[PDB]
């Protein structure tokens, strides 16, 4: 079972390793850290948003 | 006709090292890097000495004969296009207390460059890395120039 | 307040009428002494804002 | 913050040289202060000389 | 900036009410705040404020002054009997056409 | 209307379901449980299976691939099909692929119904 | 990796007058290749300077760093030049022929 | 002004060196001086352990 | 006071850029002298590799 | 986009009012040399007061009157 030995996977929803063979260099539409960026920043501004509903 | 191979091809290659439509064959590994101590190449030719160059600045550094893309054209045609990469690494090392620390240091490398670079006139491995030391000599090729490496204590 | 208002008053009043208290030789000696500090610390005097500032 | 002070402060006095031998007579000695006024005793044309150093 | 015409609705509105209620003077006109109405009326509307050309002795000792307590305009002012935009323009008018 | 029109559109598809914030269930992924297909196409004429394998397996392994060339001129006709070994990896490849540029070509991702086997 | 907008040519404000060509094309040539350089006449461009450098990346290069330089107790303006319109024909003759030079030159067609 | 200054000494007739730092009274006491005990107490007490050679 | 400072340390600026040029001219030809002199030696294994 | 251009392309690109220069044949040939090898060169304070002058006070960035702002970059038309 050759695997993924290279450096460093991004981070991915289900955190899957790369294939036996990936060339090795991250091609993407971004579209994932984006989402990951996005995800923390709910979570950011729901409690900044309830501090001020307590007030 | 050709059948359907699962071999590979340049595409990837090309549009990620290509440069100025010069495809570059060497690409900096991860602990490319920059130094502290500022580092110096006093150049020679026939015991003719030759302005220096401050090479600290990068962390890699072509030479070559084709003055486009090189960093340093070293023009004797019996240096090929794209011939070595000058290189700072951050190699580890172990401290005299046993505590582990990495210097930025100073490699040669050859890309099978054609007449052979010669380290203290020695015909060094290609595509291999060579770290340099103070004062050490190098020549290209059967250049008729020479050159020696010394950073400011030194 | 009124009470203090007034005593400010005066006292800016006098000092117009009275003169710099201090006097001429501890002016030039405080400011000098200055010079040969700031000089011996090599410090570079701060210059008016540029507008296409970078920050 | 101020009391991390405090405490930078005491550890201060503490690693001095030889800070708690009396042996010998010495003794420390700890003064503190203020100056009593500052702000209205600022003289404005000579503070206007001392920025003139600066910016 | 002021029009006449508010200018001169304070100078009526003040020789009317004295000059320690700007709350109701500024309620009169729009546009127009207490703080401003005070400003403008001690600066340039009240009959104090002497308007003419300097004269080379006020030159002489604007000049003098300024050289001797700088950027202190709202200190010397007084001292010339102009205001601190007076002072401060002219000063600059005298500045330039020296250089 | 033209291919990358194409692309454009599935790429609105995903932001528009983030923009509604629509839970990943009720995802227009999720009517697809059922196929490792994806259909990749506008690939230049010149890629190989080598390559596209390479770049490809950065969301997980390959099962099968199937690259449509012209059997009289072997040459290959620009568009593939990738069988993964899990579903989530197709989808994951489909959101971050979709539009990306290899050689100029901007390559169009899709999920796959009923994938036909020849 | 370049902002469209970036371009060879270089606009240039708060120059001092009558400065010296030679310290300018000093000034611009720690930067890169100058492929010319102009400087207002009139007194209302009296002042000002086109700078053109011969690579887009000395340009950018250029632009970012000198932006805001003390000369002359004065900080210098740089901006990017909007080459958005032309001034003059563009000469079919010399264009025709010198094309025909190109392609008898090269045996293209 | 000597009204509002405050002067405290350490001296073999004074083991305690007092002061009084921003908002906290603080006192400080050697354990070489009349500390016969080196002692535990609520955590009103800090420890000033040297640095050099790391002893309370 | 202010011309008088001015003067003075414009005076102590120029002792002191000239100091230092002196000294790095010095240098400059010293480490020469050691770099003609260690490519002659040359002239005339404490390494690192890698694979 | 990037290829060089005519001087008839220049004067085509630039309005009027403005003069040519080459400064030297020296800063031309410095110039040639500006490519030539620019990376490799000789690398690149202290306390010293101040003299008063004008020409900062003197630069004027937006125009005179009951103008609006002018913006940082519609400067190069207005």
């Amino acid at each position: 079972r050759p695997r993924y030995s290279g450096p460093a996977p991004p981070p991915n929803r289900f955190n899957i390793w790369p294939g036996y063979r990936w060339d090795g260099v991250d091609r993407s539409n971004g579209f994932e850290q984006k989402r990951f960026a996005r995800l923390a920043s709910k979570k950011a501004v729901e409690e900044l948003a309830y501090k001020w509903s307590v007030e | 006709k050709e059948k359907p191979s699962f071999e590979l091809s340049g595409a990837l290659l090309e549009d990620t090292n290509t440069f100025r439509g010069v495809v570059i064959k060497y690409s900096e590994p991860p602990e490319a890097r920059i130094p502290k101590k500022r580092w110096r190449l006093y150049p020679f030719k026939n015991d003719e000495v030759l302005p220096v160059m401050y090479i600290h600045r990068q962390s890699a550094y072509l030479l070559g004969r084709h003055r486009r893309i090189a960093d340093i054209p070293i023009d004797h045609p019996s240096c090929s296009k794209q011939h070595a990469v000058f290189q700072y690494r951050l190699v580890e090392y172990t401290r005299a207390d046993g505590t582990v620390g990495r210097r930025v240091k100073p490699y040669i490398i050859d890309l099978g460059s054609g007449n052979g670079t010669f380290l203290n006139n020695k015909r060094i491995e290609p595509q291999r890395y060579y770290e340099l030391k103070e004062k050490d000599v190098l020549k290209f090729g059967f250049s008729s120039r020479e050159y020696v490496l010394l950073h400011e204590s030194s | 307040t009124r009470l203090y208002l007034k005593a400010e008053q005066e006292r800016q009043h006098n000092y117009l009428k009275d003169g710099p208290y201090i006097t001429a030789e501890e002016a030039v000696a405080v400011y000098t002494t200055t010079v040969h500090w700031l000089e011996s610390r090599r410090f570079s005097p701060i210059p008016f804002p540029p507008l296409s500032y970078k920050h | 913050p101020p009391p991390l002070l405090v405490y930078k402060w005491c550890q201060g006095i503490n690693n001095l040289q030889d800070v708690w031998e009396t042996s010998e007579g010495e003794c420390n000695v700890m003064l503190e202060s203020r100056f009593e006024k500052m702000y209205e005793k600022i003289d404005l044309t000579l503070l206007n000389r001392l920025l003139r150093l600066i910016v | 900036v002021w029009r006449n015409t508010e200018d001169e609705i304070l100078k009526a509105a003040v020789m009317k009410y004295g000059k320690n209620q700007w709350s109701r003077i500024a309620s009169l006109l729009h546009r127009k705040s207490a703080k401003q109405c005070k400003a403008r009326w001690y600066e340039w509307l009240d009959p104090s404020i002497k308007k003419t050309e300097w004269s080379r002795e006020e030159e002489e000792k604007l000049l003098h002054l300024a050289k001797l307590m700088p950027t202190q305009w709202r200190t010397i002012a007084p001292i010339i009997g102009r205001t601190a935009a007076q002072c401060l323009e002219h000063y600059e008018f005298l500045l330039d056409k020296a250089a | 209307m033209n291919p990358l029109t194409k692309v454009k559109l599935i790429n609105e598809l995903n932001e528009r379901e983030v923009q509604l914030g629509v839970a990943d269930k009720v995802s227009w992924h999720s009517e697809y449980k059922d196929s490792a297909w994806i259909f990749l196409g506008g690939l230049p004429y010149e890629l190989t299976e080598g390559d596209i394998i390479c770049v490809f397996s950065q969301y997980g392994e390959i099962v099968n691939i199937n690259l449509v060339r012209d059997k009289k001129t072997g040459k290959s006709k620009g568009f593939c099909f990738l069988c993964y070994e899990d579903q989530r990896s197709t989808i994951l490849a489909v959101d971050n692929f979709n539009g990306i540029k290899i050689k100029g070509r901007t390559i169009r991702v899709d999920h796959v119904s009923n994938y036909r086997a020849p | 990796r370049l902002p469209p907008e970036v371009n060879r040519i270089l606009y240039i404000r708060n120059l001092p007058y009558k400065i010296t060509a030679e310290e300018m094309y000093d000034i611009f040539g720690k930067y890169g290749p100058i492929r010319q350089i102009r400087v207002g006449n009139t007194p209302e461009t009296r002042g000002t300077a086109y700078v053109v450098y011969e690579d887009i990346f000395d340009a950018k290069n250029a632009c970012d760093h000198l932006s805001g330089f003390n000369v002359c107790n004065r900080y210098l303006v740089v901006l990017y030049y909007n080459a958005n319109r032309a001034f003059q024909k563009m000469d079919t003759k010399k264009k025709e022929e010198q094309l025909k030079l190109l392609k008898e030159k090269y045996g293209i067609n | 002004q000597w009204e509002n200054s405050f002067v405290s000494v350490y001296s073999k007739d004074n083991p305690n060196l007092l002061f009084n730092m921003c908002g906290f009274e603080c006192r400080i006491l050697p354990k070489c001086r009349t500390s016969y005990e080196e002692f535990t107490h609520k955590d009103g007490v800090w420890n000033l352990q040297n640095e050099v050679t790391k002893e309370r | 006071a202010d011309r008088k400072a001015r003067e003075a340390v414009e005076m102590r600026a120029q002792v002191e850029r000239k100091m230092a040029q002196k000294e790095k001219e010095k240098h400059e030809e010293k480490l020469r002298e050691m770099a003609q002199k260690a490519r002659e030696r040359r002239a005339g294994e404490n390494r690192d590799i890698s694979e | 986009r990037n290829r060089p251009l005519s001087d008839e392309e220049l004067d085509a690109m630039f309005p009027e009012g403005y003069k040519v220069l080459p400064p030297p044949a020296g800063y031309v040939p410095i110039r040639t040399p500006a490519r030539k090898l620019t990376a490799t060169p000789t690398p690149l304070t202290g306390f010293h007061m101040q003299t008063e002058d004008r020409t900062m006070k003197s630069v004027n960035d937006q125009p005179s009157g009951n103008l609006p702002f002018l913006k940082p970059d519609d400067i190069q038309y207005f």
